C-alpha cells in the first residue's frame, strides 16, 4: 500500500510563481523515479516533468523547458515542482506520479511507467 | 538450479507442466518465467534482432511480470536468492517494441536505467537493460 497526496494549487495571476509538493508514503521513496502531468479539460494527461530516483537526471516536456523546476526531498519523502513565469494555455489539473516497480528500464516519457497516481491539483493562470 | 526447486534455472527436473517445486511462490513465478510465448533461443533470430548468448534472452513483459512475482512472493529468503541471481549477475537484456532510442539518460553501474526516445518514427523492436534486484 501507497499514499501520494499533493499540496498548492489554485488561481495565481499572468506571470506569477507557484510550487506543488507531494509527499508518498508506504514504501523506500528514493528507488523510484517520480513526475508530474498536465492535464488540461478535454485533452490527453500528458507529462510536464520527471526526476529520477538519484535526481542526476531529469526530463522535461518541451511546451516548458526552462520554466518549471523539479526537486525531491528524499529525507522527508517529498517532491516539489516548482512553476514561474506562467503562461496562458497552461492552467490545468496537475497529477503526482510514481514510478512503478520494473525489470526492465522504462522512460519517464510514457504513462505506462507510473503505476500509483494522486488525485492531482488544479492550477489557474486568469490573467494576460 | 536452485535445492527444493523445479523450475528456477536452465534445465529442468520436472515431470509435468503442473508440478511445482517445495515453495509454492517461488516456483509458479520461475514457471510462468520459463513458459513466456516469446523468447529468443542462444543464436535465433526474431523481429530483426539476433542475441549472441548462450542463454535465452526474453521478452520485457515477461521479465517485468517476473520481477513484480519475485518481490510479492511470500517466502523472502529464497525469491531473494532468485532475484540477486537472474536480475543483476549475468547482465542480461530484454527486448521489446519500442520507438528508437535516442540516448541513455540515466547509467548507473553497467546498466541503463533510463532511456529517452524520437517521438516522430515508428515503433520497432529493440533490446534494453535489465533493472537490478
Ligand atoms: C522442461 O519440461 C518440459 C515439460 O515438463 C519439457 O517440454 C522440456 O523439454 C523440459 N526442459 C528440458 C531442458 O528438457
Amino acid at each position: 500500500q501507497v499514499q501520494l497526496v499533493e499540496s498548492g494549487g489554485g488561481l495565481v495571476q499572468a506571470g506569477g510563481s507557484l510550487r506543488l509538493s507531494c509527499a508518498a508514503s508506504g514504501r523506500t521513496f528514493s528507488r523510484y523515479a517520480m513526475g508530474w502531468f498536465r492535464q488540461a479539460p478535454g485533452k490527453e494527461r500528458e507529462f510536464v516533468s520527471a526526476i529520477s530516483g538519484s535526481g542526476g537526471f531529469t526530463d522535461y516536456a518541451d511546451s516548458v523547458k526552462g520554466r518549471f523546476t523539479i526537486s525531491r526531498d528524499n529525507a522527508k519523502s517529498t517532491v516539489y515542482l516548482r512553476m514561474s513565469s506562467l503562461k496562458p494555455e497552461d492552467t490545468a489539473v496537475y497529477y503526482c506520479a510514481a514510478e512503478g516497480s520494473r525489470g526492465s528500464s522504462t522512460r519517464l516519457d510514457a504513462r505506462g511507467t507510473y503505476d500509483y497516481w494522486g488525485q492531482g491539483t488544479q492550477v489557474t493562470v486568469s490573467s494576460g | 538450479i536452485y535445492p527444493g526447486t523445479l523450475w528456477c534455472g536452465h534445465g529442468n527436473k520436472s515431470s509435468g507442466p503442473n508440478e511445482l517445486g517445495r515453495f509454492k511462490h517461488t516456483d509458479a513465478c520461475c514457471r510462468t518465467h520459463d513458459m513466456c510465448p516469446d523468447v529468443m533461443s542462444a543464436g535465433e533470430s526474431k523481429h530483426g534482432l539476433t542475441n549472441t548468448a548462450s542463454h535465452t534472452r526474453l521478452s520485457c513483459d515477461c521479465d517485468d511480470k517476473f520481477y513484480d512475482c519475485l518481490k510479492n512472493s511470500a517466502d523472502t529468503i529464497s525469491s531473494y536468492f532468485v532475484g540477486k541471481m537472474y536480475f543483476n549477475l549475468i547482465d542480461t537484456k530484454c527486448y521489446k517494441l519500442e520507438h528508437p532510442v535516442t540516448g541513455c539518460g540515466e547509467r548507473t553501474e553497467g546498466r541503463c536505467l533510463h532511456y529517452t526516445v524520437d517521438k516522430s518514427k515508428p515503433k520497432v523492436y529493440q533490446w534494453f537493460d535489465l533493472r537490478k534486484y
